RNA sequence: AGGAGUGGAGCCUGCGGCUUAAUUUGACCAACACGGGAAACCUCACCCGGCCCGGACACGGACAGGAUUGACAGAUUGAUAGCUCUUUCUCGAUUCUGUGGGUGGUGGUGCAUGGCCGUUCUUAGUUGGUGGAGCGAUUUGUCUGGUUAAUUCCGAUAACGAACGAGACUCUGGCAUGCUAACUAGUUACGCGACCCCCGAGCGGUCGGCGUCCCCCAACUUCUUAGAGGGACAAGUGGCGUUCAGCCACCCGAGAUUGAGCAAUAACAGGUCUGUGAUGCCCUUAGAUGUCGGGGCUGCACGCGCGCUACACUGACUGGCUCAGCGUGUGCCUACCCUACGCCGGCAGGCGCGGGUAACCCGUUGAACCCCAUUCGUGAUGGGGAUCGGGGAUUGCAAUUAUUCCCCAUGAACGAGGAAUUCCCAGUAAGUGCGGGUCAUAAGCUUGCGUUGAUUAAGUCCCUGCCCUUUGUACACACCGCCCG
RNA sequence: GGUCAUAACCAUGUCUGGACGUGGCAAGGGUGGUAA
């Protein structure tokens, strides 16, 4: 594979995951139209990313 | 459509007069601060809407210097009379405006001073005016005769990836001297991103950023307000 | 690990050497089919002859029986250049003559320079603030470890918070019977009438099949077109990992990686004054380095580089069958395009008419290898087409040293390549054709495009080279160094 | 508690190369015009 996340993705994920603590599901395509309504997001190529260490943070969150 | 060229070639000559003229200008309107053209063809009318930052020069005593400037476009396009019409139009914050503060830079070069100083003043308006970033480079000699560079920079700047078209405007200048030529560049990045114009799109210089509001809450405990 | 070659032969083309009136000139991984440099004239810098002034402007002089311009004929001359001379009119103050002053130059200097480009360097590198450590040059931040393609992250920590490059981005390719809408795009449906054959059930009728004209105020948008959107995230599952960052396999399905563009700091005495009316200085300037005629840049005892075609039978030859894509085109510069169709000619070609500013016309671009059947027979053979004789066409003002093309004849080396060495991992190598660029005439070149389509690897630091740490140094012009008798 | 080996040869360099000097902050302006 390679590819390791950019900083700018785990940066601000953090921010997304802390104030929306409640909106996050654990599906992908829940929390992907979440992150474009409650923010802006310049890319969509880059929503997809951010939306998806977004959901691979709060799985560990709950335990 | 006779007489006139198909449309592949259409689009060329409308290219190889709106380069022309953009250096014909160039090498008459230097001091009074020109800094481009935006010509536009209107139904039986063209403008040449002559940017410059000073009108005051442009206008010359009695509109001199504009009747001048159409009575040349009209002959040499060989146009009939009535169909070009020049106007000029002052251009608001001169921080943006890379083209002119390049040949303001070469006035007070040629005015006789030393290019630290004169880097320096142009470097802090275009950063007071409103910039993110900017950047002065003059290369070219001075005390002695190996050529030297002298870079001046301030603030944020970007070289990389497709966001250089729209963030940054650069110029190239040419000035001479008794001895020798000096080369003069300028880069500028522009400010304005999310809010105002609205024009730049949001990506972020090298960094692509998101920001996100706040609110989360509640306050519910059972009731029903009927109405 | 392998594939195909180069180095051998012939030819094309660039470079050196040699010759020569001149064979103009830059360039020696990062020069050498490079200067988009395929030179008939032109180009043109070169060589040999001749002509021209288009020497502004200033000051003084000349001077209206006059400053001054041009020329018939003869001589002279490549020349019908009044160039020069003989001969003698015309023009009318624009000039001419002297001096001052310039002006032009593909003249020189890329080691006086700008701009642009190449390379170091395509790898992951680079810096300041505040604070800390040192008398200081400096250092820490920029890291023991894990991880990544990556100064990519996790984590640790006298540093903390940042910036540039990296990715992000843009373009391009692979996925939509969803959306938007189509006589300059199609399909389907009949209506068909017409042609056609029984071609199929049947009989030949009728029904159906095959395409074209006919098609519509028909129906539709799967195919073609181009816009907005959606889709892909290590997301899911199982392993593995500090259980972090991630990694491997698998499900789903189109696998997160289809290919480019853009690209940092610092540097080079790298290339370009022959792109520049960019440019310094120097040089030359009327017996001109600025124009015409004609010649050369192609001259050959050698040497070297990029390529092209071959050495056959997995072939050649002669008939027959059958499939594409990127483009381009007169109306532009001072003058020119792409071509259907009809006729004439073996061929090259000529001639008569017509369309196209172009999803409309050329062109449903009916291309090649491929495919099928004849002939040749292991033979320097019909393989190979070098060299060369004779003849016909086209372009141009002109084709001689043969511009290009065609016809018949001529029929060389070469029998798979020594020492060495290049390039390449999936629609990739290799085979194979087509369009663009240059272009009056002309690609063995270069740049794009399709078609046919493998083997071999899933690694390593052995060689060559590059990045990071530790260590040693008499090195810093940096080992292409320094230094001893 | 833990296991792993064999070093040939290899010399020299035509070279007349590097832009660094003094803390300036500092344009400072509006006749036309719908009304007038």
């Amino acid at each position: 594979m390679g590819r390791v996340r950019t900083k700018t993705v785990k940066k601000a994920a953090r921010v997304i995951i802390e104030k929306y603590y409640t909106r996050l599901g654990n599906d992908f395509h829940t929390n992907k139209r979440v992150c474009e309504e409650i923010a802006i997001i310049p890319s969509k190529k880059l929503r997809n990313k951010i939306a998806g260490y977004v959901t691979h943070l709060m799985k560990r969150i709950q335990r | 459509m006779a007489v006139q060229i198909s449309k592949k070639r259409k689009f060329v000559a409308d290219g190889i007069f709106k380069a022309e003229l953009n250096e014909f200008l160039t090498r008459e309107l230097a001091e009074d601060g020109y800094s481009g053209v935006e010509v536009r063809v209107t139904p039986t009318r063209t403008e040449i809407i002559i940017l410059a930052t000073r009108t005051q020069n442009v206008l010359g005593e009695k509109g001199r210097r504009i009747r001048e400037l159409t009575a040349v476009v009209q002959k040499r396009f060989g146009f009939p009379e009535g169909s070009v019409e020049l106007y000029a139009e002052k251009v608001a914050t001169r921080g943006l405006c890379a083209i002119a503060q390049a040949e303001s830079l070469r006035y007070k070069l040629l005015g006789g001073l030393a290019v630290r100083r004169a880097c320096y003043g142009v470097l802090r308006f275009i950063m007071e005016s409103g910039a993110k970033g900017c950047e002065v480079v003059v290369s070219g000699k001075l005390r002695g005769q190996r050529a030297k560079s002298m870079k001046f920079v301030d603030g944020l700047m970007i070289h990389s990836g497709d966001p250089v078209n729209y963030y940054v405007d650069t110029a190239v200048r040419h000035v001479l001297l008794r001895q020798g030529v000096l080369g003069i560049k300028v880069k500028i990045m522009l400010p304005w991103d999310p809010s105002g114009k609205i024009g730049p799109k949001k990506p972020l210089p090298d960094h692509v950023s998101i920001v996100e509001p706040k609110d989360e809450i509640l306050p519910t405990t059972p009731i029903s307000e009927q109405k």
